[PDB]
RNA sequence: AAAAUGACA
RNA sequence: AGGACCGAACCGACUAAUGUUGAAAAAUUAGCGGAUGACUUGUGGCUGGGGGUGAAAGGCCAAUCAAACCGGGAGAUAGCU
RNA sequence: GCUCGCCGGAAGACCAAGGGUUCCUGUCCAACGUUAAUCGGGGCAGGGUGAGUCGACCCCUAAGGCGAGGCCGAAAGGCGUAGUCGAUGGGAAACAGGUUAAUAUUCCUGUACUUGGUGUUACUGCGAAGGGGGGACGGAGAAGGCUAUGUUGGCCGGGCGACGGUUGUCCCGGUUUAAGCGUGUAGGCUGGUUUUCCAGGCAAAUCCGGAAAAUCAAGGCUGAGGCGUGAUGACGAGGCACUACGGUGCUGAAGCAACAAAUGCCCUGCUUCCAGGAAAAGCCUCUAAGCAUCAGGUAACAUCAAAUCGUACCCCAAACCGACACAGGUGGUCAGGUAGAGAAUACCAAGGCGCUUGAGAGAACUCGGGUGAAGGAACUAGGCAAAAUGGUGCCGUAACUUCGGGAGAAGGCACGCUGAUAUGUAGGUGAGGUCCCUCGCGGAUGGAGCUGAAAUCAGUCGAAGAUACCAGCUGGCUGCAACUGUUUAUUAAAAACACAGCACUGUGCAAACACGAAAGUGGACGUAUACGGUGUGACGCCUGCCCGGUGCCGGGAGGUUAAU
RNA sequence: AAUUCCUUGUCGGGUAAGUUCCGACCUGCACGAAUGGCGUAAUGAUGGCCAGGCUGUCUCCACCCGAGACUCAGUGAAAU
RNA sequence: GGGAGGGCGCUUACCACUUUGUGAUUCAUGACUGGGGUGAAGUCGUAACAAGGUAACCGUAGGGGAACCUGCGGUUGGAU
RNA sequence: CGCGGGGUUGAGCAGCCUGGUAGCUCGUCGGGCUCAUAACCCGAAGAUCGUCGGUCAAAUCCGGCCCCCGCAACCA
């Protein structure tokens, strides 16, 4: 539910947090935590190469089954979870032979519901069965690429992909940005359509609630000097000038894709 | 006013100390410079 | 197809 | 509950005075702003010069910065004193 | 030696960093000391640091550095795997007193504890690079039980007042004792036991994980403090004598209760919140290869070992960073009395200092302060600076508004001392008694003593009762910026930058973009509700017309056109 | 008007007197819609004006207490 | 000798005049401005009354020098 | 008080672009439809090019003059 916090104070007037009350509140579990280290944006080299990344919270990357690799076998959920790293609750599985994973969450999955994936699994929300195998016309998510890679495609908060035609060894897909692929008809996909959807519906209200997130301040290239961005300059907020990127690239409309290796796999460009 | 020069003995041989200068080809020539010169000390480490 | 207006007694 | 309120530690530097061969190569005195946060601080690491880093002033990079310090080209050049 | 004055959340006491003889005696005043100097952190000579338990060393890792092979690069070299280094983090054990001119948790006395080897026995399946458990982790808030610690009473020792009183509700001092070992409380967490089976823990597993059945309502873990014991010991005021007159040797009484009470302990706990809060070893357990005599493991007993390095001294400063014996800077730990909400402020104790030139005079003028007749901003760029308000309880409080605010709006009333209510109340605390009892560090009942606000009435003194230090000036109209924040270390703190929000555009994952001759890495162990660039800057009502010019996107006919 | 040269535009409020300030007129040299337009409670060591209290800021200075300034003894610089 | 009691004086309680600080309401007045009414042969148009020459009208929204025009739904109080 | 652009029948706008050549829309007038005015139709007139001066010839080429519209007067 989206709620919004009372006014009594100049900075929580226009805070509106999502809460969950299902999210399990205690501790994750211990033997799928990892240490995460930040780096704020630098590399090898030491220099930063993204900007605006540093700071934030200390986080524990969880391991999220993402190839989901287990015929047979079914489970059940035993909890959901908050998971930092993502923009999806996860859920604790347990399978039937005392084995337990994460997986993320579909927007229909409760505590105590059964999944189990595999060439055989019935048609519902949170199986995992190639796309062979799933019927055309459906919304899945947590698709992949490569047949046992792991899965990419729709993995976000609240998002889904649209099967649309199943030729001969491929299938075409429309993803959640308009654009058309194909993939090969091998891929798994994991039926359902991702959780959390109320994820658009916040607001954080004010600048220490991005500060606490790993986002540092942004300064715009017309406030800057000419000697350090391509806009600079300037008495009195001059522009005169194409809009660039601050290596010259022009942004605001110039087309920058180059693979000519998967062009093969496109059908029609996002518009 | 804090001074430019803040003591530090494990920040001194960590960074000018005769390991350091041994470490890379640009550091072992800059003791083969003291040593034609004739430097009593070499490089900082007491 | 276009085609407006006319003091008061 | 609060980038909530008053206010010492702590952090800062708005006004006036003294000081300007000073006690001090930017401080003292009386007032002043923040004070559970985008806070402050100890230790140890990383990024190196047309490069770094910058809540962006051409700021800061060892009292030095519209391109550091040291050595070398080098007794550069100087229709100028 | 006696007075006076100052700090007393320090100008006191102890450390890490840093420094390196500055520490203690004797000896000297040429030079250093902003003066003289018998003095010194100065010259010269001698002395001084004692560790199984405190640290370093050592075992284990973070950020990160190095990196056999390796990949890449004109040469140098760059990145990186197995490994190996790196604490600012994790891993065994000592406390009280005495003593030196200088060291002491290190020497002496008294009482302890920890980890290894070996040996004697009594039991025994032991066994790792692997499986598991644990180490192992956030922010806020709230009480509850205690301790340090302090006040009062008792007890003991001493005293009867330089000037009116002072044999008593009178005055002064003391009333201290550890680690360890037993006990397991206030509390906090979890149901335990056994039996059969199993696609998971890369192999195995009696261990974790899972699936069933019975059984009992109990068990286990954690835990401050208290009480025994250590301790018929030490400590102890003060008396006795030597006094080299610095101190030394001898003896030694009381050594108990109440109340108040932490920011420290239970608490790595409990409740709650979103921003979801290190790793590895030590330690417990399971097995594989392997050994089944052995070897190895468990417990008791006796002995041996615990090596090497630091240990003086200053540590908010005259010993460190500032060229100086510099009005600056420097992280951590301890926290007494009265008034106080307080670690502010005022006065003090323990303790430490009077800041390394003085003595005179009492002009101008400058610096820092006190009071001022009448007028009260008339000065001035401008109320700059001074002046002024300043506390707790209660009454009362507008326009506007995003309904939170505005607001401590504004403007007012009471405030000391004594007595009565009440020979100190409400409340907190709680001893003997008394009963029950799963009989203990119990449960009810029980009100002695202790402590103790707030209020009303009456009286009383001053010019004045928040009397001192400490401690809001207040309203009206208006531009800019929504707000808290950041910025030109050293003339600019803002209307500038940032911000939550909005829009355009790029980006299908070996993503766009960036660092890099390349390998590679950040983006991200992310996947269009995600990520990058650009412009605008909360919220409300809005965002009109122009594609001629400059870019950008799409087009594929026609023309012009490079290497070959 | 942070924008308006002529300009102290003109009218009104406030003052004995108002180049500043508040309200209005439109004659916009040379405002104007995300190099955003017009509003906006709260906020501000921000800019402008007004009032109450208060006062040596002032008419106009007077006195007093301290450190200097002056004399004696010691040491003893600097710019030029 | 005086005592009880009373008066004067002082003192407290109640309260009139008066002085403050904030509001509420009512009456006049105010640069400029919104709509309304009346007035003479003014200017621009012709919306409505007939099928008023695009049937009229109601609600709502946008646009325009003005009557008005257009979209969406609704009524007949519309001619043929 | 420097440099530009300009003065054309009643209004607005060309023709000055390398010297003979004056046009477009509106407006004025005379008739026509109409009960009548607008509207519409048919016919007409109207400038010698701001002025004063300098080749076979001048709206044009040149200078002064009159007026208008502009830009620029800056560094201290
Ligand atoms: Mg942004
Ligand atoms: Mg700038
Ligand atoms: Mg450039
Ligand atoms: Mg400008
Ligand atoms: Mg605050
Ligand atoms: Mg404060
Ligand atoms: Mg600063
Ligand atoms: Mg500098
Ligand atoms: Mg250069
Ligand atoms: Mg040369
Ligand atoms: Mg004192
Ligand atoms: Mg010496
Ligand atoms: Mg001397
Ligand atoms: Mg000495
Ligand atoms: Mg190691
Ligand atoms: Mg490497
Ligand atoms: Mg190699
Ligand atoms: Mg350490
Ligand atoms: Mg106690
Ligand atoms: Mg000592
Ligand atoms: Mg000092
Ligand atoms: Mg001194
Ligand atoms: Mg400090
Ligand atoms: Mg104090
Ligand atoms: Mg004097
Ligand atoms: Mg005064
Ligand atoms: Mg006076
Ligand atoms: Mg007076
Ligand atoms: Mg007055
Ligand atoms: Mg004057
Ligand atoms: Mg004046
Ligand atoms: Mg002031
Ligand atoms: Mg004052
Ligand atoms: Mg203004
Ligand atoms: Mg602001
Ligand atoms: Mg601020
Ligand atoms: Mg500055
Ligand atoms: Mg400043
Ligand atoms: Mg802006
Ligand atoms: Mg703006
Ligand atoms: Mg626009
Ligand atoms: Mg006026
Ligand atoms: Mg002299
Ligand atoms: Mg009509
Ligand atoms: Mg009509």
């Amino acid at each position: 539910a989206v709620v919004k916090c009372k006014p009594t104070s100049p900075g929580r007037r226009h805070v509106v947090k999502v809460v969950n009350p299902e999210l399990h509140k205690g501790k994750p579990f211990a033997p799928l935590l990892e240490k995460n280290s930040k780096s704020g944006g630098r590399n090898n080299n030491g220099r930063i190469t993204t900007r605006h990344i540093g700071g934030g919270h200390k986080q524990a990357y969880r391991i999220v089954d993402f190839k989901r690799n287990k015929d047979g076998i079914p489970a059940v959920v035993e909890r959901l979870e908050y998971d930092p790293n993502r923009s999806a609750n996860i859920a604790l599985v347990l399978y039937k032979d005392g084995e337990r994973r994460y997986i993320l969450a579909p927007k229909g999955l409760k505590a105590g519901d059964q999944i189990q994936s595999g060439v055989d699994a019935a048609i519902k929300p949170g199986n995992t069965l190639p796309m062979r195998n799933i019927p055309v016309g459906s919304t899945v998510h947590n698709v992949e690429m490569k047949p046992g890679k792991g899965g990419q495609l729709a993995r976000s908060a609240g998002t889904y992909v649209q099967i649309v035609a199943r030729d001969g060894a491929y299938v075409t897909l429309r993803l959640r940005s308009g654009e058309m692929r194909k993939v090969e008809a091998d891929c798994r996909a994991t039926l359902g359509e991702v959780g959390n959807a109320e994820h658009m519906l916040r607001v954080l209200g004010k600048a220490g609630a991005a500060r606490w997130r790993g986002v540092r301040p942004t300064v715009r290239g017309t406030a800057m000097n000419p000697v350090d961005h391509p806009h600079g300059g300037g008495e009195g907020r001059n522009f005169g000038k194409h809009p660039v990127t601050p290596w010259g690239v022009q942004t605001k409309g110039k087309k920058t894709r180059s693979n000519k290796r998967t062009d093969k796999f496109i059908v029609r460009r996002r518009s | 006013m804090k001074r430019t020069f803040q003591p530090s003995v494990l920040k001194r041989n960590r960074s000018h100390g005769f390991r350091a200068r041994m470490a890379t080809k640009n550091g072992r020539q800059v003791l083969a410079r003291r040593r034609a010169k004739g430097r009593a000390r070499l490089t900082v480490s007491k």
